[PDB]
RNA sequence: UUUGCUCCACACAAUAUAGAUGGAUACGAAUAAGGCGUCCUUGUGGCGUCGCUGAACCAUAGCAGGCUAGCAACGGUGCACUUGGCGGAAAGGCCUUGGGUGCUUGCUGGCGAAUUGCAAUGUCAUUUUGCGUGGGGAUAAAUCAUUUGUAUACGACUUAGA
RNA sequence: AGAACUGGCGAUGCGGGAUGAACCGAACGUAGAGUUAAGGUGCCGGAAUACACGCUCAUCAGACACCACAAAAGGUGUUAG
RNA sequence: GGCCAGCAUCAGUUUUGGUGGCAGGAUAAAUCCAUAGGAAUGUAGCUUGCCUCGGUAAGUAUUAUAGCCUGUG
């Protein structure tokens, strides 16, 4: 659905005479602007509590920045998604440098592999896989092996004008 | 009758491999490959050259034939320390590649007058070379 | 850019070569295309053979003359691809087409002229390595074309003469380089280095 | 999922020197030499020493990787072929009409000529493939023998014979007549 | 010497248009060697002559000129829009056209 | 049929142009590999080097390029001549020999340019044709009518006629 | 074939959906300049052979609402669970 | 002062660039510096088994003749 930010959102049911200071609940929400975020928040709250936006209030919205944005990380990701004939829980692992990048490719991957659009997905958990060997999906362990190296065969350099006088070469 | 098998000897994605960046705020700058993220992304860092430690898509960068001793996942200050230690810059500077780059930057800075002088000289150089190429 | 651009068919992807050639015409650029038999099409030989027979059966039921014409020659399979990318029933369209010429092989004038390529239609830059493709010459000879062998012959003969041309040229630039060197480190030469030359 | 690399080895024995430019393979050993063209494949060969050659695939898919091994096999059978050689044996099989097999020559060519099959007046022919030689196995009844350095030219010249001898229009179960490939192996014995 | 050109070579491409309707009041020029809108921001304003020939001599010559100027950049690859004193004839699509260096800003 | 035709030369007139304005600047082949240089045992060879675009290479100064002088070179180039050779895919063009002659911005001199008035394409290309002159060369045929019948609705076809 | 509410066509061109009464956008005095809608930008054809991550190779692949159809059932093709 | 233009200074509308000053947030998050602790895709060192003279591996071993991680400042 876009380029994401992650938000702490905090809300509560509106106060009353007999119940002033109601409980206060938080969600980390992955959206692109705060307007989508707040909306998403109410979407899940009503999937959980007796509340609607009409009878409750947003208390705080804050963007959370990645703690070590230039550290590579092995993400484990949990998702609930809807297919054309059923709904489904799922676990992928993503390797990137922020939760926020991670969630971007997840959404991509789901749309690509399972034709799932944004409306049809529920991120359940996104958490850092602290020690390798708890990394489980092979397309990731692949990139943890020691002293790793690889070529990129068949170089295609992009021509900047319609004709060329050489004949290219894919060396690299 | 030894055996003899081609080779094909590619530049590698690998920690310590220096690349020249081609898109963006940086671009024309060198940086080192710190970690490797997947077949498409790596984590680069180029402190001497000014470029921010970052994730970057490989296809935005071109692998130079230069490599130097770097621990995987080394932080910027360390990358600065090693780079210097290995004198990669003078090494790059010395290559045909970097020279080819600087040559054409210079051509593109010439004043119209300077341009005029380049011609006068080529006439001069042409005169004596054509002679040479004519006697043996 | 030049008054005429000669394109080496070999290694190009028909419809991409067509698509760029069309535009160039329309923009005023004369073009001749050569070695059109060494043209490529994605998809394995059989697929484009089946496609060709599809084309092969459309004809005017009352009079197969008036109906769609099927040229079997590689240049002309090509031209077809092209023509459809050009508004050929308009004067402006006819005009652009007259700027075009296609040839199997490389006949006189052009064999001593230089030919170029079109990277955005160069198979070896475009097709994912692994994918299967088709050579025009082989495609055409299986739908009727008569002259693959005689082109091959003429080419191999042309290819010999040009290998000499080259060898001579390489010999002479070796000298030229040796001159342009018996003259490096001279004042004028150092001066030009400074100015990027 | 694209495998960042998988590779194979190709061992090299004391008599042979394989050599490979582009992807055009030449193996020369005591029993002659064959060459084979791998250009259709996209692997990368690498000498490690005079008795070892690695073959690898970078960032490959299933069908890709799954062609790595068959490359290894193909060049292996060139190496075994050029040392031990290959020997295909076939027995004739008939239930009443004795199948009669001989080697004829028209315009210098060498053909396997099969007559009488299942009664048949017609005379069957298979050419001898260049590189394969044919001995009518003495000491053994109705056995034919195809040798050579190329598995592929012997195995095919084999199958050509056995297929010239298919039975039409009968219960192919009851009518088991034919020439069948009866044992596959090497030329140099003890091995 | 052999070059006297003080202009940049150029090409009469189309009129401004939709799929199915053209507007002869704006012509679209491809300017030799200009590949991006940024590149073409330079020529904005430069004057354009389409130079052509005729059989009747007139003010002295057998050479006439339609004059115009570059007015905006068009799209993503250095094509440019221009207007002329009188709209250009449309047999001209694909004809060459001259762009000058005046009015100058260097 | 009132001196006709053709090739070459310039001349006058017309006529037109799908669009000159420094140069279309020649291996082949491969792309999970190559080009170039070098050595050698000449090979699927050793060693070196390059790419990461033509952002090149070549040309490029002189009244749109005038008139002139000298020097250093012996080089470059234009033009017409002449020597030997190559190219038949549409060769109709490429290379080579030798004398001649112009230019040379390789370097150094003398003279000129204004008033086209602060811009106005400011005219420098190449197409086809018509008509005189005179330098080479050449000197028919088809059709109607007649006729044959291997042909035919008419035309057409096919024969024949000093 | 027959009702309910609204909005339309009929009475209405204009841009898009190649084409089309009713769909999408938008409703019309004569015009300049700008910006957009719906819908597009390989070439036809104005406009990125643009960036990015996956997926798919079809000996009748597939390719955009209305819309110009396909189903049960199967696959040790391949992908992710 | 008829016809058509060029430039300059402005006005209306618009389009495309350069550049200066500030505000907010975890008073951004990082990098960097300091500091405590840690582990491994284990850096030096050590051990042991082959092994063309020290190379390989499989142990040990947490800064050593690389470094990284995590928290607090
Ligand atoms: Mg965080
Ligand atoms: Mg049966
Ligand atoms: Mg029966
Ligand atoms: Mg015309
Ligand atoms: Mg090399
Ligand atoms: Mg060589
Ligand atoms: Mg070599
Ligand atoms: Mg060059
Ligand atoms: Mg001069
Ligand atoms: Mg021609
Ligand atoms: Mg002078
Ligand atoms: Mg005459
Ligand atoms: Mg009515
Ligand atoms: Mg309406
Ligand atoms: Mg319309
Ligand atoms: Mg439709
Ligand atoms: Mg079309
Ligand atoms: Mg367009
Ligand atoms: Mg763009
Ligand atoms: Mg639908
Ligand atoms: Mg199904
Ligand atoms: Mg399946
Ligand atoms: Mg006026
Ligand atoms: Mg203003
Ligand atoms: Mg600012
Ligand atoms: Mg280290
Ligand atoms: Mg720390």
């Amino acid at each position: 659905m876009a380029h994401f930010k992650e938000y702490q959102v905090i809300g509560r049911r509106l106060p009353t005479e007999s119940v002033p200071e109601p409980k206060l609940f938080r969600m980390r929400i992955f959206a692109s602007n705060e307007v989508i975020a707040k909306s998403r928040y109410w979407y899940f709250l009503q999937k959980l509590h007796k509340v609607k936006k009409a009878s409750g209030e947003i208390v705080s919205i804050n963007q959370i920045n990645e703690a070590h944005p230039t550290k590579v990380k092995n993400f484990g990701v949990w998702v609930r998604y809807d297919s054309r004939s059923g709904t489904h829980n799922m676990y992928k692992e993503i390797r990137d440098v922020s939760r926020v990048a991670a969630v971007e490719t997840l959404y991509q991957d789901m749309a690509a592999r399972h034709r799932a659009r944004f409306r049809s997905i529920h991120i359940l958990k996104v958490a850092e896989i602290e020690k390798t060997a708890d990394v489980k999906r092979q397309y990731v362990k692949q990139f943890l092996t020691k002293d790793l190296k690889f070529p990129l065969p068949h170089r295609v350099q992009k021509s900047t004008k319609t004709f060329s006088y050489k004949r290219p070469s894919t060396f690299y | 009758t030894d055996s003899i098998v081609k080779a094909s000897n590619w530049r590698l994605v690998e920690v310590g491999r220096v690349v020249l960046i081609k898109k963006g705020q940086s671009a024309g700058k060198l940086a080192a490959i710190v970690e490797i993220i997947d077949q498409k992304k790596v984590l680069i860092d180029g402190p001497k050259a000014g470029v921010p430690r970052q994730a970057i898509n490989l296809g935005q960068v071109v692998l130079t034939p230069l490599t130097f001793a770097l621990p995987r996942g080394a932080r910027t200050a360390t990358v600065s320390k090693k780079w210097a230690a290995a004198a990669v810059c003078e090494k790059w500077a010395a290559s045909s590649w970097a020279k080819k780059i600087a040559q054409r930057e210079r051509r593109a800075a010439l004043t119209d007058f300077e341009r005029f002088q380049v011609m006068v000289l080529r006439k001069q150089k042409r005169y004596t070379v054509k002679k040479a190429l004519a006697k043996a | 850019v030049e008054p005429v651009v000669v394109i080496d068919g070999k290694g190009h992807l028909v419809g991409r070569l067509a698509s760029v050639v069309a535009k160039q015409l329309l923009n005023g650029q004369k073009i001749v295309v050569v070695r059109a038999e060494e043209l490529n099409i994605s998809g394995e030989f059989f697929r484009n053979k089946l496609k060709y027979h599809d084309f092969l059966r459309k004809a005017t039921a009352f009079n197969k003359t008036r109906g769609p014409f099927h040229f079997r020659a590689p240049s002309r399979i090509f031209y077809k691809a092209l023509r459809g990318m050009v508004s050929h029933k308009t004067a402006r369209g006819k005009a652009a087409l007259e700027r075009l010429k296609v040839f199997e092989g490389i006949p006189p004038p052009y064999d001593k002229k230089k030919r170029v390529v079109v990277p955005q239609a160069l198979r070896v830059l475009r097709l994912k390595p692994g994918r299967k493709y088709t050579t025009l010459g082989k495609l055409s000879t299986s739908v009727g074309w008569k002259y693959e062998d005689v082109v091959a012959k003429l080419e191999a003969k042309r290819k010999v003469s040009s290998a000499e041309y080259y060898a001579k040229k390489r010999a002479f630039t070796k000298k030229v380089a040796s001159a342009n060197a018996t003259a490096a480190e001279s004042d004028v030469a150092k001066q030009l280095a400074a100015l990027g030359y | 999922m694209k495998y960042i690399q998988t590779e194979q080895q190709i061992e090299v024995p004391e008599g042979v020197t394989v050599s490979i430019k582009s992807r055009i393979v030449k193996v020369v050993g005591p029993r002659g030499t064959l060459t084979k063209n791998l250009k259709h494949i996209d692997v990368t060969f690498t000498k490690v020493n005079n008795q070892l050659i690695k073959v690898a695939v970078h960032n490959g898919g299933r069908k890709h990787v799954a062609a790595l091994r068959t490359v290894k096999s193909l060049v292996d059978n060139m190496i075994t072929g050029v040392t031990k050689g290959y020997k295909y044996k076939m027995r004739y099989v008939y239930a009443h009409f004795p199948i009669n097999v001989n080697i004829v020559e028209k315009d210098g060519a060498k053909f396997i000529e099969v007559r009488n099959f299942l009664g048949d007046k017609k005379i069957r022919n298979v050419p001898v493939r260049d590189g394969v030689t044919i001995e009518f196995s003495t000491n053994v009844k109705d056995e034919i023998v195809l040798s050579g350095n190329s598995v592929e030219d012997v195995s095919q010249n084999a199958a050509d014979l056995q297929q010239i001898c298919r039975v039409r229009n009968k219960d192919i179960r009851k009518f088991l007549d034919g020439i069948y490939v009866s044992h596959k192996g090497f030329i140099t014995e003890d091995l | 010497a052999e070059s006297h050109r003080l202009y940049v070579k150029g090409k009469h491409l189309s009129y401004q248009r939709s799929k199915r309707v053209n507007n002869p009041n704006v012509s679209l020029i491809k300017i030799e060697g200009v590949a991006t809108p940024q590149d073409a921001q330079f020529y904005l304003g430069k004057r354009i002559a389409y130079v052509y020939r005729a059989s009747k001599e007139v003010r002295g010559s057998k050479i006439r000129v339609m004059w115009g100027k570059v007015t905006r950049t068009h799209g993503n690859s250095g094509v440019v829009r221009a207007t002329f004193r009188n709209n250009l004839p449309a047999k001209t699509f694909g004809a060459s056209v001259r762009i000058f260096l005046y009015p100058s800003n260097i």
